[PDB]
């Protein structure tokens, strides 16, 4: 495509496990002479942080916005949503932070000040490609 | 997203402000306070009707303090820099919406009508001592149905930055429909008259004429449905100042039926056959009357458009 | 985002005078005199 | 593919330069009896407006609203 080498982009529906830990994702093996690419696109989302569970395509459970004191409260507004990935060794490292109003979250955390990080509140689709 | 995009806010909404001020909370107010400022005791039926000078502190008292938990960034500094860039929306939904203070709810930006009114006060002295100083002339800010502008008293230049002293009661302080003091910003619309054997302005019959209005120019005034509109035409002494027959001796509404090119065109047909002729008798019972024709929204709403105060045969 | 995003948000008497009017024998019948006529 | 003809969907990661000028970019040339399809899908943001930076894949600046 134009004077460029490339793969059919291949596509996965993926969602972080709970615990905020970054999503490991294996790169696919190119040819000969071509490169891995990647690209992360939003799918669904919600403010909910850890208290979500968006693994399944066909309905979305979003419990609201992690108060200070613990509880479940309702969702919070959103600013924003980063997505940010590395490759490393065969393995796209995955991180992800979703922004919300600030003075709702707790201090310490995995939702904390004004992010949401690595949160199960968000699916994103995975695309996979390799060029030159 | 276009141009008329807007949102919903954290700092010019609710939730935030909480029931809580900066000023002291006491059995005298708001009266002891506008004595201090230098209010007569005469003329305290004002206290409620006009807020204290925005020039000052004291104004200010009626917010949460700034350094308090959730307060908004509320200060006489803050209003004065949103005052002189012109960000008059800021003004209306960050301080006027939410003073509520000296026990009175509907405080405004005042009216032209209310402008007048508050130079005359000024200058009896019967309001606080910073406005009576402030209202004998100056650039002011008002508000007539949702719409700003600025008018003049006394005549000071036009490069003269915008001033808004204090708000007022929307229906507590009353205006002055006499235009005197508050000088404003009429409007007139370049328009041609085909006259020939058509248009007609000379006494012993009807008054008839047939204009024709640029459409780019009717939607800067908010005129792009080009048949929602109305007629009004006057006969007396316009305005000195502005041109406006305010208070004509003679007031006629008309509707108007016509229906051309990159303009469009309003014809006008004054009923003075077949009922009393005076309009001629009284728009020649005198030399310095001219005749003045005026657009409005059907329902008398809109910015108002006006035609020159013509004298006969649109001279 | 590192930790130092930070984002707007939405959180962080009254009876007078006409208690003191009834305290001492004012009827309700004609508490509009309350604003009227001062304490004794 | 279900009675119409297409070419592989090809990607690129893109963000826009200072200026808040639109972002052009070079449609690919398309063969002959093709016509060329465009989508954009959002990937990162932030409200900073032209306070950020997001041209690294790998991280993201944002210094705040103006």
């Amino acid at each position: 495509s134009d004077g460029k080498t490339k793969t059919p982009v291949v596509s996965t529906y993926e969602t972080f496990q709970d615990g905020g830990r970054a999503k490991t994702i294996n790169a696919i093996e190119c040819p000969t002479g071509l490169n891995n690419r990647f690209a992360a696109v939003v799918s669904s989302f919600s403010t909910a942080g850890q208290n979500a569970n968006f693994s399944s395509e066909s309905a979305k459970d979003s419990q609201g916005t992690t108060q200070k004191d613990g509880s479940k409260g309702p969702h919070a507004l959103l600013s924003g949503i980063s997505l940010n990935w590395t490759l490393t060794n065969k393995v796209w490292d995955v991180t992800a932070s979703i922004g919300i109003e600030s003075g709702i979250l707790p201090t310490s955390g995995i939702d904390s000040g004004s992010l949401l990080r690595n949160p199960k509140s968000l699916s994103f689709i995975a695309f996979q490609w390799c060029e030159n | 997203f276009n141009d008329n995009y807007s949102s919903t806010s954290t700092v010019y909404a609710t939730s935030n402000e909480a029931t809580d001020s900066r000023g002291s909370e006491h059995l005298r107010y708001p009266y002891l306070e506008c004595i201090k400022i230098g209010m007569s005791r005469d003329y305290l039926e004002n206290c409620v009707k006009v807020s204290f000078p925005t020039s000052q502190d004291m104004f200010y008292d009626a917010y949460p303090s700034t350094e308090s938990d959730g307060a908004k960034t509320r200060t006489k500094e803050d209003f004065s820099a949103r005052l002189l860039a012109g960000d008059y929306d800021s003004l209306q939904k960050l301080y006027i919406d939410f003073y509520l203070a000296q026990t009175t709810f509907d405080w405004e930006i005042p009216t032209r009508d209310q402008i007048e009114t508050l130079v005359n006060y000024a200058n009896e002295g019967k309001l606080s001592t910073a406005l009576n100083q402030e209202y004998i002339t100056g650039r002011f800010l008002t508000k007539e149905n949702g719409r700003y502008d600025i008018v003049n008293v006394g005549g000071v230049p036009d490069n003269t930055p915008v001033k808004l002293p204090a708000i007022v009661s929307k229906r507590g302080l009353m205006g002055t429909t006499s235009v005197v003091n508050a000088i404003p910003n009429e409007i007139y619309p370049h328009i041609k008259v085909y006259e020939g054997t058509l248009s007609r302005l000379k006494p012993g019959g009807a008054m008839i004429a047939v204009l024709e209005y640029d459409v780019n120019e009717l939607s800067k005034h908010g005129y792009t449905n080009l048949w929602d509109v109305q007629f009004k035409v006057l006969v007396g002494v316009p305005h000195a100042e502005t041109g406006v027959i305010y208070d004509p001796v003679y007031e006629e509404t008309v509707k108007p039926y016509q229906p051309l090119t990159g303009k469009k065109l309003y014809n006008v047909s004054t009923n003075d056959m077949h009922n009393g002729y005076k309009w001629s008798n009284t728009m020649f019972s005198n030399s310095n009357y001219k005749t003045q024709i005026l657009l409005t929204k059907g329902d008398g709403s809109g910015v108002k458009l006006y035609s020159k105060a013509y004298s006969e045969n649109f001279k």
